[PDB]
């Protein structure tokens, strides 16, 4: 046999990437994963040559990213590559979840795929909530005043979680130095959790965009699926060239760039625009404890979905009602976005409540129904009787 | 997940029904036409996702003129797909044609684990 | 090794499909092929199937969310304004 | 004479793989040359070579 | 919020360095040198501009050494362990007008007038912002305004009070070029220097964006032929079906 | 927990420091100004609290800086009711630090301090 | 999945050994034994055993290399004493 099939680890590597057999019908939506693997090498990579010239002490944060933009050779192409990155790394994770959304890939088989997935949701949220802490801006600050402090709701042990949290009794030099050593870790911890991740994805195999079984027509992953992905490949880096070279300060918030102050409140506290859904969530629901339970229940209803989910053939891309209402959930999702980026007026607060009830009566009570109708109608249309 | 004797039971009664047959059925049929499985040259019993038993059953008991049928089905709508294309319009699955072939072998299969699981959980009245 | 669990999926020569027969399979090699065959006539006319067959799924919800939060934001800029005041406070209070 | 173009070039992978890389070496000066001339001769008036020019005059 | 609370958005003027292939004006940053030392210097400071980032910029060598000269900077105690004063250097950074917070508020009524090392990047807005705060002082504030004492109007503040007073009146400046230094040119070249201040890299980061664009673009048009190129053989691809004989 | 020292702070004026990241105020309150805060009735409080349940000295008025609708600073000594003022949302509290008009929902939080002779530890 | 190289061990089962015929394994239930037993006899006798037959191993190297150090430590502290400073400017020049 081949040197690449006898090896001990070329044949992992051949097993994952060059003879792993892919359905021939899949598109460019199965691009995201790859696409996803060349974000995390990307962040990991900036993060490393960035941490070699950033302090994480209160008094030298702010003063140490602004070192790397200024005195550091090419370090603006660093600061702004892992931070439009982060964003990029969000935008490719969310087409990644809403194409397994649409596609049924969180079914039968999958199930383990679906929920080591959230648990990488889960962990890449933390890490990037983490890093805007560390740059301790304005905005790093107060938001980490504001989300850690929502753990002083809990009525048992709320004050001490808090007061472990923060190193102290505020947000502050214990707090931003412990986030840096934890923004450091959890990265690893998201690269082990990539593994389990293609385990869960290998014992199976892909799905494909019509549903159907793909043991039938299958090709070899390398000199197909390699130059398919080469091709997003390039036009993510192209994307994201473009946000870093051109309009770097876009995806940011502009008070960032004031020096962390905690006597001083911005006038809007708002997070990075890819968690500002789950801030909705939470400002929706008008008490300290069941805001922090809505908005981890609004990232853990994901696990719901494979016994909600009553369709008999998988995936929306023969269902009528199924698509309609994804594509509901995909801008109310949106309009979720924007509402927590707006301030806590009149028209938003319903809006936003309004919002956070049809995300999760998506999951929860439209899938189920929608779904069993669909089955009926989809008897009922070729069944003579 | 729903299993296919409710679907079945559902679907029979809303056809048994003079008033819900003509009210739901030509919801169902444009409903199927919108669906726009036939434009691959599939039926609709190709499109039941078969990882789990009841269906691998099923499968398993499918004689063999309709296995390489449905075989070739699914390879021509597959290569459909990936072309990025349909089939051309002579090549589309008739409505007579779309029969529901694996659904008797289905519901046997799935009649058997009931009455197997049924079985399995008796209380003798003693 | 020890062997695992019963997948849906084989490798290659044990797949796990049914068994195949009568399905004849011709291709040609790429070196002899137009690459780029057909892309002007795709890109005008199946680009315009696909986006006739898929729009209104993903431009209703788009409308309708759209309308909304343009509504809201409307009914916003009327009620911090110097107009609705009158009805700012009776609807905050 | 594709023949003797790919027999040349595209025969053996090791004279493919140095025409590429001696390419690339060419494509990285030539690149680079033309396109600070394009954008220093696009933006004339702006650098501080042209406002050192005016300071001597 | 309200109008008045949000404060009124500034206009897009067209400034030289806006559009993907645009530089700095080098000579409308040296004159912002001169409006920032001349008017900007007595309340504002730049902590984090060194002296060396102005070489090849706005000035020369030479021409920055003697600012850094009239400049002068604490030095390592001598040997007897006295403090000791030094005449600034390239190394060394633009000094605020201040010695520490407190001290800054008590010249400022109270306001902490911010370092303005990166206020382009800090407020939304940015340049605009910075030109529509300057110039558009209106002399009478609007009627009905609640001023407090020692606080100025401004409708492109948030708030519409600002504690920093109209500071920008014609010909206070005389500028080295001849420049007629009117109000609204003296806030540009500030907004053009200040800018700097902010990003620096600017002129480098779009060179390199152009590479980078040119570069990356045509990776992926050569990377479109090349998967079509290994796909024409599958996509390409007929299958037949000859049904088989019932055995 | 810090130790302020009262003998430097005179009759009439505030001290603002921070403290575990919260900005804290001293005032040395006049009799006239402790006449006012309890001579106030409490159906004009929508969080009626009274000066002796406020503060343990009537003399020393210590509260922190926390604008009770969204984090903001009240200005010192400013305001139309003789107390402070939050600029954010235009938020008004007394000499007392309860809030009448404005929309805070709660008064200006106390914080935890005892008494050594002519100095306060707060913590 | 995609099977590895020829290796020289398999797992329960099939292991690779050899076949084995007539060799007959009896083993008792430890909740039927003593563990610490012999512990005793073995904890003095046995060990004197298997140190008496692996000692020269260790302990000539360990004898050769600590007196060669401690003769090499013993020289370097004459040297540089008082006594042997001819012989160390010797040495060293
Ligand atoms: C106007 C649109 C014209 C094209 C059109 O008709 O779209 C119909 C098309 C519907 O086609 P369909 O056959 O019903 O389904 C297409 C499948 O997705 C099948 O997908 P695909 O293989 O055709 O790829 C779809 C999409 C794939 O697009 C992506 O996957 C996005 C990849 C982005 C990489 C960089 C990400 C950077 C971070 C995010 C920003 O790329 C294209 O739309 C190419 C169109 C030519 O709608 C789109 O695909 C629009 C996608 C826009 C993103
Ligand atoms: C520094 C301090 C630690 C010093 C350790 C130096 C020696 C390194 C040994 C490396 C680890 C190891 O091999 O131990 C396994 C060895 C037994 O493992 P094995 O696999 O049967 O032995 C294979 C060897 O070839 C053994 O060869 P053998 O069978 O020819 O030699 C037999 C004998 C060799 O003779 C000796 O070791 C003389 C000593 O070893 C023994 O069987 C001694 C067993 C003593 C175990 C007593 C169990 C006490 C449990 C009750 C205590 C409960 C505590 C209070 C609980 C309170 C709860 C609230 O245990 C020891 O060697 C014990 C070493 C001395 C420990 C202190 C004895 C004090 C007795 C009280
Ligand atoms: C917590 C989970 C969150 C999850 C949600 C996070 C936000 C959403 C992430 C981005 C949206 C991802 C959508 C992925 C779904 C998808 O793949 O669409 C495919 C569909 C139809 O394709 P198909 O069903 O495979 O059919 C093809 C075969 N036929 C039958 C035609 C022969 O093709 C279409 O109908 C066109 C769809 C193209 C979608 C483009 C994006 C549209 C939404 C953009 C929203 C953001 C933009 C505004 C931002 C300000
Ligand atoms: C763009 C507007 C396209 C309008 C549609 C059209 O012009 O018809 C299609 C032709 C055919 O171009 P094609 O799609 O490459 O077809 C190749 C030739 N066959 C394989 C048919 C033998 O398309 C063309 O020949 C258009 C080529 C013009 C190139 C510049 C377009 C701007
Ligand atoms: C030096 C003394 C220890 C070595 C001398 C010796 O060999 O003594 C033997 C007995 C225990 O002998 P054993 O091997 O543990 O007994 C197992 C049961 N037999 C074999 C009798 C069937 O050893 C003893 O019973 C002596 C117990 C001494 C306890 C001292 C603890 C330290
Ligand atoms: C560097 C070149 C070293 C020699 C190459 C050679 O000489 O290739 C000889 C071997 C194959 O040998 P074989 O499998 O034909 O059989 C051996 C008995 N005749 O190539 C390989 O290692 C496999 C190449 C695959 C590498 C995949 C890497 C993916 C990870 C990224
Ligand atoms: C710091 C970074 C360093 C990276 C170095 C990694 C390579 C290992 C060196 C081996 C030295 C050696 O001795 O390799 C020699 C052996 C010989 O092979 P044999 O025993 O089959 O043949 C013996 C004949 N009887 O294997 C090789 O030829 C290795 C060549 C391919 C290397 C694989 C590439 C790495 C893939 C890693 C997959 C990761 C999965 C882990 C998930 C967390
Ligand atoms: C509980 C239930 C609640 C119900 C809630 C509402 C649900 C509404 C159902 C979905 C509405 C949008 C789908 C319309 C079908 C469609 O998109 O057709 C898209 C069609 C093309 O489609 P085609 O060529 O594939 O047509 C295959 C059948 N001939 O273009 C148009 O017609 C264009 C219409 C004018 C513009
Ligand atoms: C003297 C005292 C001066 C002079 C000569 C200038 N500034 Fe301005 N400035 C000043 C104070 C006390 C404040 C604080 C006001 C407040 O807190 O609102 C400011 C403020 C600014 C700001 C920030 C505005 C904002 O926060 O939205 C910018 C930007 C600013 N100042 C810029 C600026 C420029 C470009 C000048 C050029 C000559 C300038 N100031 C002069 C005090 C003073
Ligand atoms: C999981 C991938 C990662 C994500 C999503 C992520 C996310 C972020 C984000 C959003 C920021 C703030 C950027 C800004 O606005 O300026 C940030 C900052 C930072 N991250 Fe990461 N990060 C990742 C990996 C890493 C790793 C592995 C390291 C360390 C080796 C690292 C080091 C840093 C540092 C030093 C900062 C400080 C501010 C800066 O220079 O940008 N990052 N991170
Ligand atoms: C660091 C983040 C991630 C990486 C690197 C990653 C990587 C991959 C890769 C390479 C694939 C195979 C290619 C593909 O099907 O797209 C895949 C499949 C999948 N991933 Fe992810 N993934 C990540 C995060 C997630 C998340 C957040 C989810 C959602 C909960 C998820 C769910 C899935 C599912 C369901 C599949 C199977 C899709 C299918 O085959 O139909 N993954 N992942
Ligand atoms: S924060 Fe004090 S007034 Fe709103």
């Amino acid at each position: 046999m081949a040197f690449r099939k006898s090896n001990v680890y070329l044949s992992l590597v051949n097993s994952y990437i060059i003879d792993s057999p892919q359905p021939s019908s899949i598109n460019y939506w199965w691009n995201m994963g790859s696409l996803l693997g060349l974000c995390l090498v990307i962040q990991i990579v900036t993060g490393i040559f960035m941490a070699m010239h950033y302090s994480s002490n209160i008094e030298l944060a702010f003063s140490s990213v602004e070192h790397i933009m200024r005195d550091v050779h090419n370090g603006y192409i660093l600061r702004y590559l892992h931070a439009n990155g982060a964003s990029f790394f969000f935008m490719v994770m969310f087409m990644h979840m809403a194409k397994g959304l649409y596609y049924g890939s969180y079914r039968s088989p999958r199930v383990t795929l679906w929920n080591v997935g959230v648990i990488i949701f889960i962990l890449t949220i933390a890490t990037a909530f983490l890093g805007y802490c560390c740059v301790y801006g304005q905005m790093s600050h107060w938001g980490a005043t504001v989300i850690t402090n929502l753990f002083s709701a809990i009525p048992f042990v709320g004050n001490d979680i808090v007061s472990w949290l923060w190193g102290g009794f505020s947000v502050s030099n214990p707090t931003i130095q412990r986030f840096f050593a934890l923004h450091y870790l959890v990265p690893f911890i998201i690269a082990a959790m990539v593994i389990m991740h293609l385990m869960a994805l290998h014992i199976h195999g892909s799905s494909n965009p019509l549903g159907i079984t793909g043991n039938l027509d299958r090709i070899p992953m390398h000199s197909y699926f390699i130059f398919k992905d080469l091709v997003t490949v390039f036009l993510f880096m192209l994307i994201l060239a473009l946000f870093v070279f051109y309009s770097p300060n876009t995806l940011g918030h502009p008070d960032n760039y004031i020096p962390g102050n905690p006597l001083v409140t911005p006038a809007s506290i708002v997070p990075e625009w890819y968690l500002l859904p789950f801030y909705a969530i939470l400002r929706s629901i008008p008490d300290k404890l069941l805001g922090v339970i809505t908005m981890f229940a609004a990232i853990l209803v994901l696990l719901v979905l494979p016994f909600t989910d009553r369709s008999v053939v998988r995936g929306n891309t023969f269902k009528v009602l199924s698509k309609f209402f994804f594509f509901i959930f995909v801008f109310n999702f949106v309009l979720l976005g924007q509402i927590g980026a707006c301030h806590v007026e009149v028209p938003y607060v319903l809006m936003g409540q309004i919002a956070t009830f049809i995300y999760f009566a998506y999951f929860l009570i439209i899938v189920p129904v929608i779904s069993t109708i669909e089955n009926v109608l989809f008897y009922i249309g070729r069944v003579n009787k | 997940p729903q299993s296919f004797t409710s679907i079945a039971r559902i679907g029979d009664y809303i056809l048994k029904s003079p008033v819900l047959s003509k009210l739901c059925v030509p919801v169902a049929n444009q409903f199927i036409n919108l669906a726009g499985y036939k434009k691959l040259g599939l039926k609709f019993d190709d499109l039941i996702a078969e990882e789990n038993p009841i269906m691998q059953t099923a499968l398993r008991r499918l004689p063999e003129d309709e296995s390489y049928a449905r075989a070739y089905r699914i390879i021509r709508a597959h290569q459909t797909e990936l072309t990025h294309h349909l089939l051309p319009r002579n090549e589309w699955i008739k409505a007579q044609e779309d029969v529901p072939y694996l659904l008797p072998y289905i519901l046997e299969a799935e009649a058997a684990a009931k009455e197997k699981d049924e079985l399995d959980n008796i209380e003798v009245s003693k | 090794g020890p062997p695992s669990g019963k997948t849906y999926m084989g490798w290659w020569g044990h797949m796990g499909g049914p068994k195949q027969k009568g399905i004849t399979s011709y291709a040609v090699s790429p070196y002899a092929q137009k690459p780029l065959q057909g892309i002007f006539h795709n890109a005008v006319f199946n680009s315009f199937r696909r986006f006739k067959s898929q729009f209104l799924y993903v431009l209703i919800p788009a409308g309708i969310y759209w309308y909304w939060w343009k509504n809201g934001n409307e009914y916003n800029e009327f009620l911090y304004s110097k107009a609705g005041r009158e009805e700012l406070e009776r609807v905050n209070v | 004479s594709f023949s003797s173009l790919y027999k040349t070039f595209f025969k053996r992978n090791a004279v493919f793989v140095g025409t590429i890389f001696a390419g690339a070496f060419v494509f990285q000066t030539v690149f680079d040359t033309a396109i600070t001339s394009w954008y220093e001769n696009h933006n004339k008036g702006k650098l501080w070579k042209d406002v050192k020019a005016r300071i001597a005059a | 919020m309200t109008a008045a609370e949000h404060g009124l958005h500034a206009p897009a003027y067209a400034w030289s360095h806006n559009g993907p292939f645009e530089t700095f004006d080098h000579a409308s940053i040296r004159r912002g040198y001169q409006v920032y030392r001349e008017v900007c210097a007595a309340c504002h400071s730049l902590d984090r501009v060194a002296w060396r980032t102005l070489v090849g910029v706005s000035h020369t060598n030479e021409e920055v050494r003697n600012m850094a000269e009239e400049f002068e900077y604490d030095d390592e105690p001598d040997e007897q362990g006295n403090p000791k004063k030094r005449p600034g250097k390239l190394s060394d950074y633009i000094p605020g007008p201040y010695p520490n917070e407190q001290a800054a508020r008590a010249a400022n009524q109270g306001a902490l007038p911010p370092d303005l090392s990166l206020i382009v990047k800090a407020r939304h807005g940015g340049c605009d912002y910075i030109f529509s705060l300057l110039t558009g002082y209106p002399d009478e504030p609007p009627a009905g305004v609640a001023l407090p004492p020692g606080s100025n109007y401004n409708p492109y503040f948030p708030g519409g009070s600002i504690a920093m007073a109209r500071v920008l009146f014609d010909d206070m400046v005389e500028y080295e070029d001849g420049t007629p230094a009117t109000t609204s040119q003296m806030a540009k070249d500030v907004t053009t220097f200040l800018n700097w201040c902010a990003e620096p890299e600017h002129d480098e980061r779009k060179r390199l964006g152009l590479k980078t664009v040119i570069i990356l673009s045509s990776l992926y048009l050569l990377s479109i032929w090349v998967k079509k190129f290994k796909w024409a053989g599958i996509k390409t691809r007929k299958f037949v079906f000859n049904p088989p004989k019932p055995r | 927990k810090v130790e302020v020292n009262l003998a430097a702070i005179p009759l009439g004026k505030n001290v603002v420091v921070k403290w575990q990241g919260k900005p804290v105020f001293i005032r040395h309150r006049t009799p006239h100004e402790i006449q006012e805060a309890n001579s106030v009735d409490m159906s004009a409080l929508k969080d009626p609290q009274t000066d002796a349940d406020r503060v343990k000295d009537p003399q020393w008025l210590i509260m922190l800086g926390i604008c009770t609708h969204l984090g903001c600073v009240p200005i010192g000594e400013a305001g139309d009711f003789g107390g402070w003022f939050c600029p954010c949302h235009g938020s008004h509290y007394d000499i007392s630090g309860r809030i009448r008009k404005g929309p805070a929902p709660l008064n200006l939080e106390i914080p935890a301090y005892e008494f050594d002779g002519d100095k306060v530890i707060v913590g």
